[PDB]
């Protein structure tokens, strides 16, 4: 809900488009619900007030359309060789639908369209598309169960998903690195469990959220309006930037306890080889966000001089520093969660 | 209240006495600036004067149409306003004054090309 | 568009207007309340210029007084410096000297060659920028129609003027002249631009007459400064306006006659230029739907936040621009702990607030 009334529509026939998937009894009920959302989704996308926008739509459309394309596709043949949807073993028949799957939500080597989009969106549609249009293809792959292509995923799902957000300077290309970075840790827990993937998107969710809300509060695009986004203070520069290191997950930031879970469960399973890469991986994701704190951690910097005040949405400013508060002080709440027994 | 101007375009118009009045007052000005010598001056008043005097006796638009004569109020508000316009720029023509070229000589006469005894 | 003495009375609004001063704007609102409903003829914005000291204020007042629209006074730098409680922030001395201490329209007359006037310079176009969105809330909200005695459109003649003079730095027209893409490119041109040609002599004449210690004494007012308006005016900044909004040009306001103005006006109307959507001119006021009537209602009842945080610009390549941290710590000490300006405006409970300790309400962009 941006600018018109039209949002509001697209986003509930979206909603519904995926919510066919994650319910989806049949690949092709699914694959359904997936091309309801490939609709939804585009308007939102194309605005048709700028040109980068409007890009961004063709390699969507054309990445996705193709996506869904072979989805289908090797349905078929694996509910026509095994002749039943959940065949009898992972063969040839089955890999093909989690590459698929993996492209439509961005995953390791089927990546490169996704950072490109980011120039064109802007930031809660950016948003939209890192949370909601990630859900399906993801609950779809923990019903295919080849471990191998999964394990190279998540290899290759943190080394270019750090590797990258080292190098941008626009915050768009960041997010989309962070998240891929982000997306290794689910994938690996979803081949171990989904309880627990459901609760590591979740909070990925929360975070992810909060984080670009306010972006889109400030409309800090590119480090350098970082460096010069005036506050009356430079202290609350600090306090509300304290979630970019939630980000990593360091316990005194809420960020931890998805993380913790996963380790504990994941390791639990003795994959530890695998822990070990992607937790490696994890200190260069929270490197470049170090390298984004540069602008709040010390105070008083030098500044651009003609700003002498700095304004923003009550809606938005009231949410959404609420969630900053969350992401401060969450752990506390140990006891609150009770979904992880 | 007459229904239609019988022309396309030209649409009925209320309060024609004010919006009559308000033209001929200002054009009443407009000449004002005007110097005390200049025949379109001398005739301008008496004849807007003699109309933003009829103006008023017939309070009915359809009298008063009748009493002035020279077409409808609809196109009559035109006629007062294009004057309006000609005021204006009357000012800034200065034709009040004396002539500005004095033709040739055998330029207006006709037949031409006829020899001459000097 | 149409004067009340052609109305025979005054105007009428045909809605009841929106109280866009004291409410939110909501999407849900939109769908909740038509936009266009309330639009009428006089919806339209008439720019006005002139070059300085050429007294188009009591114009403009006069103009808007008889054709029914807002005045929306000028320029007020002093903005900046006044509060909740009016005080002067230029009463704080210079206890931080170099690039905290003020710079009013006095200061740069009394001196352009100091580097800290480019700071108004800049935030002098914001002022208008957001005089502007100013009078386009108010379109949009009452339909009833504004007029500007200066624009953030025009504000860059003054600023390639002061260049040209030397007075500002390369790097600042640099600054300014990119800048002004960012946000300029996101308001709707005026239906309607008068400009006012008097010569340089001449407005000396009249700026003589204005009598202003800071003004008058001052030494800026060479004939290439108070020139370059009329180039800039003629040529530079007419011309794009030429292109979309509907040029009128008198010889000046002391011989402008209001009702000929007025009735120059009133009989250029744009019922004519009803036609061809495709057309160029009055193009950015082409709105199909009551649909995107409202989008551009919402974008300016809603999004001002979002409108000033375009300025948002990210420059440390400039040295006048930049500011000393440990000095600029000092000054955003002064700022929030002078009087009235701890809190938000209605809560300096220090300077007087009362109802609180249950009052929790803020008004729609209420500064902060
Ligand atoms: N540096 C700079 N100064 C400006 C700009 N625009 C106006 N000013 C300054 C020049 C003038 O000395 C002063 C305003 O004086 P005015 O000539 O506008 O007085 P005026 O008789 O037009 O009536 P008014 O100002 O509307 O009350 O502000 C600008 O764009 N940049």
């Amino acid at each position: 809900m941006f600018n018109n009334s039209s949002k509001i529509l697209f986003i509930t026939i979206m909603i519904i488009g995926t919510l066919i998937t994650v319910t989806s009894n049949s690949w092709l009920g699914a694959w359904m619900g997936l091309e309801i959302n490939l609709l939804s989704f585009i308007p939102l996308l194309s605005d048709n007030n700028n040109l980068m926008s409007t890009e961004a739509s063709l390699k969507y459309f054309l990445t996705q359309v193709l996506a869904s394309t072979v989805l289908l596709f090797s349905s078929i043949l694996l509910m026509l060789k095994n002749n039943m949807n959940n065949e009898i073993n992972e063969s040839f028949t089955s890999m093909i639908i989690m590459s698929a799957l993996l492209l439509k939500s961005g995953a390791a080597p089927f990546h490169f369209w996704f950072p490109n989009m980011m120039e064109g969106l802007t930031w809660m549609n950016a948003l939209m598309l890192m949370t909601w249009q990630k859900i399906a293809p993801l609950m779809l792959i923990s019903y295919l169960n080849i471990k191998y292509l999964l394990l190279i995923s998540v290899i290759l799902s943190v080394i270019i998903g750090a590797i990258g957000g080292l190098n941008q300077t626009s915050l768009r290309k960041l997010m989309a690195f962070s998240s891929i970075n982000h997306l290794g840790w689910m994938l690996s827990s979803l081949m171990i469990s989904e309880s627990i993937w459901l609760i590591y998107f979740f909070f990925y969710s929360f975070l992810s959220f909060v984080l670009t809300f306010m972006f889109n509060i400030f409309k800090l695009f590119h480090l350098n309006q970082l460096f010069s986004w005036f506050v009356n203070s430079k202290i609350l520069k600090f306090t509300l930037f304290m979630n970019f290191l939630s980000l990593g997950g360091l316990p005194p930031f809420l960020g931890f306890l998805p993380k913790w879970l996963v380790i504990q469960q994941l390791t639990l399973c003795n994959q530890y080889f695998m822990l070990t890469l992607m937790m490696m991986s994890t200190l260069i994701t929270l490197f470049f966000y170090l390298r984004i704190c540069y602008s709040a951690f010390m105070m008083n910097y030098f500044e651009n001089n003609w700003i002498m005040k700095m304004n923003m949405n009550s809606i938005n400013y009231n949410m959404y520093m609420i969630m900053t508060f969350f992401s401060i002080f969450g752990l506390f709440l140990i006891s609150l969660f009770y979904f992880m027994f | 209240i007459k229904a239609s101007t019988g022309l396309t375009g030209l649409a009925v118009s209320t309060n024609p006495h004010h919006t009559l009045s308000a033209l001929y007052g200002k054009i009443l000005r407009a000449v004002s600036k005007m110097p005390q010598d200049a025949s379109y001056r001398k005739y301008t008043e008496q004849l807007v004067k003699q109309r933003a005097d009829s103006v008023a006796q017939h309070k009915d638009i359809t009298a008063l149409e009748k009493a002035v004569g020279c077409g409808q109020v609809e196109e009559l508000i035109v006629q007062a306003e294009n004057e309006l316009i000609l005021a204006r720029k009357m000012l800034g023509w200065k034709p009040w004054e004396k002539l500005v070229q004095a033709a040739p000589a055998k330029q207006w006469d006709w037949p031409p090309a006829q020899i001459m005894e000097p | 568009i149409s004067g009340k003495t052609m109305r025979g009375g005054p105007r009428v609004p045909k809605a009841a207007p929106y109280p866009y001063k004291t409410k939110k704007y909501s999407v849900f609102n939109a769908i909740f309340d038509k936009t266009s409903k309330r639009f009428d003829e006089n919806s339209k914005v008439i720019c006005v210029e002139g070059p300085i000291a050429a007294g188009k204020s009591k114009f403009a007042k006069e103009l808007a007084e008889e054709l029914d629209m807002e005045y929306y006074p000028a320029v007020d730098l002093d903005l900046i410096y006044i509060n909740s409680y009016g005080y002067d922030m230029r009463k704080l001395d210079p206890q931080l000297p170099p690039s905290c201490r003020s710079y009013d329209v006095r200061n740069f007359c009394l001196d352009p060659s100091h580097d800290l006037a480019a700071q108004f310079q800049i935030r002098m176009y914001m002022l208008r920028y957001s005089q502007y969105i100013d009078a386009l809330q108010h379109v949009l909200s009452t339909g009833q129609g504004v007029v500007l005695e200066r624009s953030p459109y025009s504000d860059f003649v003054f600023m390639e003027a002061m260049f040209r003079q030397g007075y500002l730095s390369r790097g600042a027209r640099s600054v300014y002249n990119e800048l002004r893409q960012n946000t300029i490119g996101e308001l709707l041109k005026p239906h309607l631009v008068i400009y006012l040609d008097l010569p340089v002599d001449a407005v000396k004449k009249q700026i003589k007459a204005r009598n202003v210690d800071y003004e008058v004494q001052s030494k800026v007012f060479s004939d290439a400064y108070l020139s370059d308006l009329e180039q800039l005016y003629k040529q530079q900044y007419l011309k794009d306006i030429s292109t979309h909004a509907e040029l009128l040009i008198y010889d000046w306001t002391a011989g402008g006659e209001t009702e000929v103005v007025v009735e120059d006006i009133e009989r250029i109307d744009f019922n004519q230029f009803e036609a061809d959507i495709h057309n160029k001119k009055m193009l950015d006021w082409r709105f199909p739907l009551e649909a995107e009537w409202c989008e551009a209602r919402i974008k300016y009842c809603h999004e001002k936040p979002d409108l000033m945080n375009y300025f948002n610009v990210p420059r440390f390549d400039v040295p006048e621009l930049v500011r000393s941290a440990d000095d600029g710590k000092v000054w955003r000490d002064v700022w929030f702990n002078a009087p009235g300006m701890k809190y938000r405006p209605g809560y300096n409970a220090d300077m007087g607030d009362e109802g609180l300790l249950t009052k929790t309400k803020i008004g729609i962009n209420q500064g902060i």
